[PDB]
RNA sequence: GUAGUACAUUCGCAAGAAUGAAACUCAAACGGAAUUGACGGGGACCCGCACAAGUGGUGGAGCAUGUUGCUUAAUUCGACGGUACACGAAAAACCUUACCUAGACUUGACAUCCUUGGCAAAAUUAUGGAAACAUAAUGGAGGUUAACCGAGUGACAGGUGGUGCAUGGUUGUCGUCAGCUCGUGUCGUGAGAUGUUGGGUUAAGUCCCGCAACGAGCGCAACCCUUAUCGUUAGUUACAUUGUCUAGCGAGACUGCUAAUGCAAAUUGGAGGAAGGAAGGGAUGACGUCAAAUCAUCAUGCCCCUUAUGUCUAGGGCUGCAAACGUGCUACAAUGGCCAAUACAAACAGUCGCCAGCUUGUAAAAGUGAGCAAAUCUGUAAAGUUGGUCUCAGUUCGGAUUGAGGGCUGCAAUUCGUCCUCAUGAAGUCGGAAUCACUAGUAAUCGCGAAUCAGCUAUGUCGCGGUGAAUACGUUCUCG
RNA sequence: CUGCCGAUAAGGUCUUCAAAA
């Protein structure tokens, strides 16, 4: 049957939201509720050799502030910080010149355990004519590797060419769905085939979170260093 | 297919004659959810038959009630082609109800004027054995004793 | 809000959200500079909003 | 005939009575919520997502 | 299969028996055994407003809304047993709008890429205009082109056009039912079996025992929210009849103690306790079925159109009408109609708004006009209590329909807005065969608020409180 | 404890594959 989003069921008490602003009027509410939207979408759309796991935005009456995940971020660097000036130029266009921008980029640690590189990386080895059994295989073993629970992928959609449409699931572990406590992340992926559309899932474990609160915290981030810049 | 039997609300002493009763009777007559609308017009019946039968009315209302009470209880049960019915000893508590739910039916159908004289004249007229719910009564009675063959099997 | 959760069809199923405006008031009787240069630097987290009053 | 519509709502109309409001993300005309200028299935994306401060699930 | 049929022959009084093909036709056969499911007007056991016991309804009448059919220039498209029919649509006069009739446009109303300049688009006033659009005007923020304003320019933009039987995404349904599988091992030549079936206990594949099975995953349960008692923090815009109330944290209920019987889970009773054995409600919905629903939220493969299936505007249409059905409202009445006085809520919402008071008006409302960005100000609570009257009538019931005069919104109310006042007073006196919901603050009923919204016969939808029941003996029948 | 109880147009998907990691 239909399922509740999971990452939707666990919002306002153990998730924070992906953007914290409150508007002045419900005309105004509307403007920033789109372009935070066409900036989290255009990091995901292009940009996407990166493997841009979350992108924030956090917006005060007019000051704008951008912290942005990323597991190789030499790509949106560039070369002597070129690639950089064109980005903050397309995001000052977005918003508008009459506003400041904070934009941060902040290494990501532990990329491996989350659904969303994860999926981009299902995304694209479909969309190259890489055998889908072998694909998700691969992704699951190196996602195991990396230390991490249960990992539940649904790849759904024209499968192989073909003319019905199938689906495969792989569970491999405990993925309690269920339960409020679980850390689970969650993304969905649209690998753009000659033969239509392939719809992608990655439900993951990242354990328990036995510490009461609405987050706060980082969430695979902290293992390994995270810094870098660009900010003011 | 339950095995489970339903619980049982308290039926609370009435405030006026101290006569659970008489509360059951209340809510029997209500309509639309007024409590208070039912309250008035039964206790007005009482007044009615103060001046009417010169007796005190909490006995009157038991003389008719309990007078209406009936013994057999008909239960439907098919096999091939209609119903042989089945005649079987109700308990004391839905003997009091169905005696309450006809003492109700017949009086919101009698020719007279406004329910407090028209259900106080079924009490009254049910008092001396002559009405419309000693009718019923008599009438389910005898087809109970008709049917007597088959009360031996039940289900 | 009250909003479907099917596309086209199915008006019964229809899930719902929240939103809460958490409020508390706070009144100061006398401040002076010794109190309001420290307020300055205070540095409030953006979801909280203040009706500053005076 | 979508886009067309789009572009005109945004365009000014001769008479205060011809601007209606349509969802600002798609091009939904109807079930549009003013409160946050999003149509009814893009609100649920929307708030699936974490994007709208506040918009947490019901329990009542 | 023809077919134990036809011909010939032997026996028989007779029906017939014995013997017994072929032409033609099929790729298999009313083939054999066994396995997993489904089904049974086959058994055994167990569940749910299923039946039973009650309550109030529906099918009869008027009206609102949706659908079928018919018609029309169009009556846009989709949903079609349960799981469509107050559904998409949480607002069709214009707009919406996708339809028809007309008047206009062609790298186009919108976009990028390219050679190239920016010394504008708006808005508004004129004339012709149904308005699109043209000819003339103030030539316009700015920032030297940033964004856009353009020229040139071909790739192209555009499609609510088809295919939900190509799909992604989302959802209905069995069903919040208790199921669905995997790893290793064992049995079987094999599909496959085992575990998952036996005995107890539950709402539960919940748990405990037994057991060629040992474990694991998803579902179940708990962790989340809310209501019920109390402690602590805080005391204004609440309270101020002094500890309510509001919202942060915490305590509390854990079969924790006892009695019974069971190996053990566990069941029942009692104690204390605000709360007792999932304390009430909500979110939470396994693999899958029905090629279930949506290309008309969006995205998308493929096909189709490209001075037209694309675009702008005015008018009409989505509101028709011999009919039928579904869901609701109003009634057919003295448990009531009308009039007067009057007590008691919760939740939510509000600066193009809520609108107090005052003045005018038979009234909808108008003018004046404070207060409130809100525990402060505003949004009249009604049923209910008392008094008067009606006295059972097609009526002082019932309000349909119709005529006239007004008020509000809006360019604009005829097609097609609603409100008030006056006038009229259809049907209908409890509704056939047959059906629906509900196990306590529930059914029934009375008001209040919000969403989309300039306005809207939303009587719809989502919420909040006031009053507040009856019944459950039982699984023989009925549906799943 | 043996009432009664009849029917359901044609043809159709769906396993691509282990070479292997
Ligand atoms: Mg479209
Ligand atoms: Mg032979
Ligand atoms: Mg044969
Ligand atoms: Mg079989
Ligand atoms: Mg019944
Ligand atoms: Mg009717
Ligand atoms: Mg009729
Ligand atoms: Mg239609
Ligand atoms: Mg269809
Ligand atoms: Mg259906
Ligand atoms: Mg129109
Ligand atoms: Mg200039
Ligand atoms: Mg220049
Ligand atoms: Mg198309
Ligand atoms: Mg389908
Ligand atoms: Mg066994
Ligand atoms: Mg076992
Ligand atoms: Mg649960
Ligand atoms: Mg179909
Ligand atoms: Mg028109
Ligand atoms: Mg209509
Ligand atoms: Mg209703
Ligand atoms: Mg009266
Ligand atoms: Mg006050
Ligand atoms: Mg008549
Ligand atoms: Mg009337
Ligand atoms: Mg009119
Ligand atoms: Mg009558
Ligand atoms: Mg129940
Ligand atoms: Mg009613
Ligand atoms: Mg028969
Ligand atoms: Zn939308």
């Amino acid at each position: 049957g239909q399922k509740v989003n999971s990452n939707g069921l666990r919002f306002g008490i153990n998730k924070n939201w992906i953007s914290r602003w409150t508007a002045n009027s419900h005309a105004q509410t509307a403007k920033w509720l789109i372009e935070d939207e066409k900036i989290r979408n255009l990091f995901f759309v292009n940009y996407r050799n990166a493997q841009v796991s979350n992108v924030e935005i956090e917006r005060t009456q007019a000051t704008v502030d951008v912290f942005v995940y990323a597991a190789q971020p030499a790509f949106l660097i560039g070369s002597e910080n070129k690639n950089i000036q064109k980005i903050t130029k397309q995001i000052k266009q977005i918003i508008g010149r009459t506003t400041n921008l904070d934009l941060t980029i902040n290494e990501i640690g532990s990329p491996m355990l989350s659904a969303r590189i994860i999926a981009r990386d299902l995304a694209n080895a479909i969309e190259a004519r890489v055998p889908l059994r072998t694909a998700m295989r691969q992704s699951l073993i190196k996602v195991l590797k990396a230390g991490a629970n249960g990992i539940k992928v649904l790849v759904s959609g024209r499968l192989n060419g073909a003319e019905i449409a199938r689906d495969k699931m792989y569970i491999e572990g405990n993925m309690p769905l269920s339960t409020l406590r679980a850390d689970i992340d969650y993304a969905l992926e649209k690998a753009q085939t000659t033969y239509g559309v392939i719809g992608v899932k990655v439900w993951i474990n990242r354990g328990m979170i036995y510490t009461k609160g609405l987050n706060r915290t980082p969430a695979h981030i902290l293992h390994p260093q995270k810094k870098q810049p660009n900010r003011q | 297919m339950r095995k489970n039997r339903a619980p049982k609300r308290t039926v609370l002493p009435d405030p006026v004659f101290n006569n659970t009763l008489v509360t059951r009777i209340i809510n029997v007559i209500m309509e639309d959810g007024k409590k208070g609308l039912a309250q008035r017009i039964l206790y007005g019946a009482f007044d009615l038959i103060e001046q009417r039968t010169k007796e005190k009315p909490l006995t009157v209302f038991e003389r008719a009630v309990g007078n209406v009470m009936p013994r057999l209880e008909l239960r439907v049960r098919r096999i091939a082609g209609s119903n042989y019915q089945v005649p079987t000893e109700v308990p004391q508590d839905r003997k009091i109800a169905l005696a309450l739910r006809w003492i109700a039916m017949f009086a919101r159908k009698r020719h007279e004027k406004t329910m407090l004289e028209k259900i106080a004249n079924e009490i009254i007229d049910a008092s001396n054995n002559t009405g419309a719910a000693i009718k019923k009564k008599d009438d389910t009675h005898k087809m109970a004793e008709a049917n007597k063959a088959f009360a031996h099997m039940r289900w | 809000i009250t909003i479907i959760r099917s596309p086209h069809v199915d008006k019964a199923s229809r899930e719902q959200f929240e939103k809460n405006r958490h409020k508390r008031l706070m009144i100061l009787v006398d401040v002076n500079q010794g109190a309001i240069d420290s307020l300055k630097r205070i540095k409030i987290p953006v979801g909280v909003t203040l009706r500053f009053s005076k | 005939a979508k886009k067309s519509l789009k572009v005109k709502q945004t365009r000014i109309p001769k008479f205060a009575v011809r601007a209606y409001t349509r969802c600002q993300r798609c091009g939904r005309a109807r079930a549009v919520l003013s409160h946050f200028g999003v149509c009814r299935l893009c609100f649920r994306e929307l708030a699936y997502a974490g994007a709208i401060p506040g918009v947490k699930k019901a329990s009542w």
